Order: C-alpha cells, then sequence, then structure tokens
RNA sequence: CCGAGAGGUA
DNA sequence: GGGTATTCGCCGTGTACCTCTCGCAGCCC
DNA sequence: GGGCTGCGGTAGCGTGACGGCGAATACCC
C-alpha cells in the first residue's frame, strides 16, 4: 500500500454520515451544525475560557 | 488495462485518486503562496468533498 | 455593489474574462509573468498567480447571479452553503498590491538544478543544467555509467525531477 | 477482458 | 421542557446462462 | 498535438416505485 499526506485534515464521511453519526453523538453535537463546521460556513469554539 | 484498441479502459478509482491528488497539490501550492482566507477555504472545501 | 468570487473552468480565465469585460462586470485576477515551458520554448506567460479563481464586483440588481453563473467560461460562485460568498473589502484592498516574491514556477526547470530525460536514447538519465541557450532551448550535463556528456536539446525531451 | 444499455432461455 | 406526530432520508427489492453494440468530447492550452 | 476535466451556458435540465424504520424536528403544551 501507499499513502497521501493531506495538507489539511479531513473528516471520514463514514463516521460522519452513518446515521446515527458517530462523531455526532460523540461530541454531543447535532449533525447539521457539524456539517456547517466541516463545509466551511460556521466556526465552533475550542477553549473559550474567560 | 486497455481494451482492444489504442485507449485504456480506465477505472473509477484512479479518477478518484487523481482528483484527490490534484486538489491536494493545488492546496499545497496555495498554502505556500499565502492565498487569502476565502480561497484557501474553498480549496480545503473541495479537498474535503473529493 | 459588492465583491464575489468565481471559480472558473481550467484554462478559460481569459475567455471568461473577455465575456465579463463585454458585460459590465469588473474583474480582478492577480497576474504574474511566470516563465513557463509551453511547447519546448521557455515563454514568459503572464499567467494567474492563483488557479481558476477570479474576483468580480457587481450588484445582484444590475446583473443577476444567475447571469454571472451562466457566463461563458465560469464554473460556479464560491458558496459555502446557500448564498455565494462575500469577500470583505480588506481582501480586495490587500490583493491590489501583491505578488512580491519570485517567478516561482512550479514544474518548470530553473538552471543550476537537476532534471530527468523523458524521450530519446538518453531517456532515464539525470542531468545538471550548465547553461541553457536562452528562452528557446537548454543545454544539459547528462550522466552515463562511465563519463558525463553534454547536449543542446529542446525542452520537450526532458523534464524536471 | 471491466462497466453501461438492449434482447432472450430456464 | 418534553411528549407526541409528522417529515425525511436512509436501507432494501431472485438465480444462472446466452447474445449484441458501445465505452470521452472538447479544447484551449 | 495533448493533458485535463467534468452540465453548457450569458439557464435549466429533474417528473411512471414502494415499504419499513429510525432519527430529526414541528406543534402544542
Amino acid at each position: 500500500m501507499g499513502h497521501i499526506e493531506l495538507a489539511s485534515p479531513t473528516a471520514h464521511i463514514w463516521f460522519l454520515k452513518s446515521l446515527p453519526s458517530r462523531i455526532g453523538l460523540l461530541l454531543d453535537m447535532p449533525l447539521r451544525d457539524i456539517e456547517r463546521v466541516l463545509y466551511f460556513e460556521s466556526y465552533v469554539v475550542i477553549e473559550g475560557g474567560m | 488495462v486497455p481494451l482492444d484498441g489504442g485507449r485504456f479502459a480506465t477505472s473509477d478509482l484512479n479518477d478518484l485518486y487523481r482528483r484527490v491528488i490534484n486538489r491536494n497539490n493545488r492546496l499545497k501550492r496555495l498554502l505556500d503562496l499565502a492565498a487569502p482566507d476565502i480561497i484557501v477555504r474553498n480549496e480545503k472545501r473541495m479537498l474535503q468533498e473529493a | 455593489q459588492s465583491w464575489y468570487l468565481l471559480y472558473c473552468k481550467r484554462g478559460q480565465l481569459q475567455r471568461a474574462q473577455e465575456h465579463l469585460e463585454r458585460q459590465a462586470v469588473n474583474c480582478l485576477a492577480p497576474m504574474i509573468t511566470l516563465e513557463k515551458i509551453v511547447r519546448g520554448k521557455r515563454t514568459a506567460v503572464s499567467e494567474p498567480l492563483f488557479p481558476n479563481y477570479l474576483f468580480v464586483e457587481f450588484d445582484p440588481e444590475v446583473i443577476h447571479t444567475t447571469t454571472i453563473n451562466a457566463t461563458r467560461g465560469v464554473s460556479h460562485f464560491v458558496r459555502f452553503g446557500a448564498s455565494p460568498a462575500i469577500v470583505p473589502s480588506a481582501v480586495i484592498h490587500q490583493l491590489s498590491v501583491y505578488k512580491p516574491k519570485d517567478i516561482v514556477d512550479p514544474a518548470t526547470p530553473y538552471p543550476g538544478d537537476k532534471v530527468i530525460i523523458t524521450e530519446g536514447a538518453f531517456e532515464g538519465f539525470q542531468a545538471i543544467f550548465t547553461e541553457p541557450d536562452g528562452e528557446a532551448r537548454s543545454m544539459l550535463l547528462l550522466n552515463l555509467i562511465n563519463k558525463e556528456i553534454k547536449h543542446s536539446v529542446k525542452n520537450t525531451e526532458f523534464r524536471k525531477l
């Protein structure tokens, strides 16, 4: 086998749209907003803090 | 492998891998050249979808 | 008015640009003159620094987005969702003066580098640029298993590593 | 020597 | 605040064989 | 001549399956 180094990471679509989404009910997060994050029309916070 | 002629009976997987590699190479060149925000967003979006 | 982004077909930015200049739509594409081997000839072509991307400024009331989308040579607006994207005015302003660094040239050989040969009786031989003759052909220090040679060849029979 | 489309036998 | 109740989009829909044609167009690099 | 690339166009094409099922959400509290 071989490989391809992706310059940006990529959500595996089986784990995104298996219905129920494993990423979806893993993050406690609805699938619609996760696809709005992944397809680059929304931002989601990481370590909001103060 | 070719069918009987001068042309290759191409496979769909090589189309998919060729699409992924072309988009990833374009994305490496744009991250090198410091393209603006929306251009590299579209580039990572097309890479995600490919 | 506002600014939108159009991804075009591959190698039709000039044709789509001509159609949008025949229309009343102000285009923007950062052109840099890159030294590119076209067909054996090192021709400096004022090609886009970006790929098929292009910027337009219009208003949807004057000429509609469907009409811009149906322009000869245009693939699609960049959307991210339903509506086409709005680039802010800072991006248009900072892509007015740009393109600083080099004549960077992906996959065209610069002299003083290492290449490979693609045809002929020397196919498969790594070579050093000593001195290309100009913008027409090149001259190469070819390797052998005994002694290196040199040759003045066109730019189709060899390609960069 | 893989896919699509059309027809047929059981 | 959750308890239905409607909508939505995913799954699935026989076996074996035989024959035939057709399988990139455009294009501006 | 040929490397590439996905509707050809200054829009619109799609339209004659059907069931089940489970999640996502609408309405009404």
